[PDB]
């Protein structure tokens, strides 16, 4: 059969220009009489159509998108690319390249939606601190004890403990954005009080835009 | 200005049979083709009906779709309702060379609740040695997910530089949230002690933390 395949960094800058390419494989753009269109699906929204594409240079817009998508198609590589200018923080959607036939019909294979997301100030490293676990941090035989991942740009983060080790009683939790545009989150396990000064905890937070991995072993307060 | 009108949530028990509508403002739906998308959380949609009443291969047949062009409503027919039905359908058209989508319908069919067990950590001496200090509240283990945190300083409640997370399901079916409170080393130390309070079903769980 054929398939649809969509590359292009997911993050832009605001008031920049966008460039993601959708790429096809298994067929041809110019035969079949094929359409080629866009649609974007902001999370927790409905679908929103940008616009749609033919071989040749017949082209059509949405209006509320008019004059600020820019679709081209390159035969020779047998891929076709969408361009959009003036591009702002309401942007944000899963963008989907959509192989259709008929005009008025359907898009009948779709290709997997890349994640778009209007990039504040600058990729920057995660800020990792240690959860040291206390008396008062836990509430019976068990003790919570965790990594708190803070200051960082853009997402995702990637936390393990002990390489992996421990996947029981971990629990990683959404990103939410802070006060000035950077992000913030934690992973913590449940562990028994009794293997508290007996086994060591590392957490492992990696952040691949940035090339950062920062191991931060997790110790119980030491009072000072 | 034509605009497809679809239920943003729609809920009935499995087995039963389902009518989802989509409306039209200005265009008539017999103007046009209607197309019905069924899509995943977290996948590319599918169509799952298209020619407004002829079925793809590949779907089952309970998957119908009528068209009322005398109310300028498009329905959608589902009947048997299972598991993997739970989507989000959204219906397409065409106007004149403007493809207009739907709304987008939540298809919809119920767990124990459970106690929000909650932890309290310091900031850390690394965190102070890099001039920042951030308090973290997290709360696990209960149902249903609707939460409300409220930081205390001593007595006094805190508000500037409070982060709090949306409840999430876990692996045991349970909810998880998280509360940051961002704040200064100085600050840190001014008051005796912080405490996060967390507030489910009524019932209110407290613990505190101080500078030792």
């Amino acid at each position: 059969q054929v398939q649809l395949q969509e590359s292009g960094p997911g993050l832009v800058k605001p008031s920049e220009t966008l460039s993601l390419t959708c790429t096809v494989s298994g067929g041809s753009v110019s035969s079949g009489g094929y359409f080629w269109s866009w649609i974007r699906q902001p999370p927790g929204k409905g679908l929103e159509w940008i616009g749609c594409i033919y071989y040749s240079g017949s082209t059509n817009y949405n209006p509320s998108l008019k004059s600020r998508v820019t679709i081209s198609v390159d035969t020779s590589k047998d891929q076709f690319s969408l361009k959009l200018s003036s591009v702002t923080a309401a942007d944000t959607a899963v963008y989907y390249c959509a192989r259709q036939l008929w005009l008025r019909g359907r898009f009948d294979y779709w290709g997997q939606g890349t994640l778009v997301t209007v990039s504040s100030a600058s990729t920057k490293g995660p800020s990792v601190f240690p959860l040291a676990p206390s008396s008062k941090s836990t509430s019976g035989g068990t003790a919570a004890l965790g990594c708190l991942v803070k200051d960082y740009f853009p997402e995702p983060v990637t936390v393990s403990w002990n390489s992996g080790a421990l996947t029981s009683g971990v629990h990683t939790f959404p990103a939410v954005l802070q006060s000035s545009g950077l992000y913030s989150l934690s992973s913590v396990v449940t562990v028994p009080s009794s293997s508290l000064g007996t086994q060591t905890y590392i957490c492992n937070v990696n952040h691949k835009p940035s090339n950062t991995k920062v191991d931060k072993k997790v110790e119980p307060k030491s009072c000072d | 200005n034509f605009m497809l009108t679809q239920p943003h949530s729609v809920s009935e028990s499995p087995g039963k049979t389902v009518t989802i509508s989509c409306t039209g403002s200005s265009g008539s739906i017999a103007s046009n083709y209607v197309q019905w998308y069924q899509q995943r959380p977290g996948s590319a949609p599918t169509t799952v009906i298209y020619e407004d009443n002829q079925r793809p291969s590949g779907v089952p047949d309970r998957f119908s779709g009528s068209i009322d062009s005398s109310s300028n409503s498009a329905s959608l027919t589902i009947s048997g309702l299972k598991t993997e039905d739970e989507a989000d359908y959204y219906c397409q058209s065409y106007d004149s060379s403007n493809v207009v989508f739907g709304g987008g319908t939540k298809l919809t069919v119920g767990q124990p609740k459970a106690a929000p067990s909650v932890t309290l950590f310091p900031p850390s001496s690394e965190e102070l040695q890099a001039n920042k200090a951030t308090l973290v509240c997290l709360i696990s283990d209960f149902y249903p997910g609707a939460v409300t945190v409220a930081w205390k300083a001593d007595s006094s409640p805190v508000k500037a530089g409070v982060e709090t997370t949306t409840p999430s399901k876990q692996s045991n079916n349970k909810y998880a949230a998280s509360s940051y409170l961002s704040l200064t080393p100085e600050q840190w130390k001014s008051h005796r002690s912080y405490s996060c309070q967390v507030t489910h079903e009524g019932s209110t769980v407290e613990k505190t933390v101080a500078p030792t």
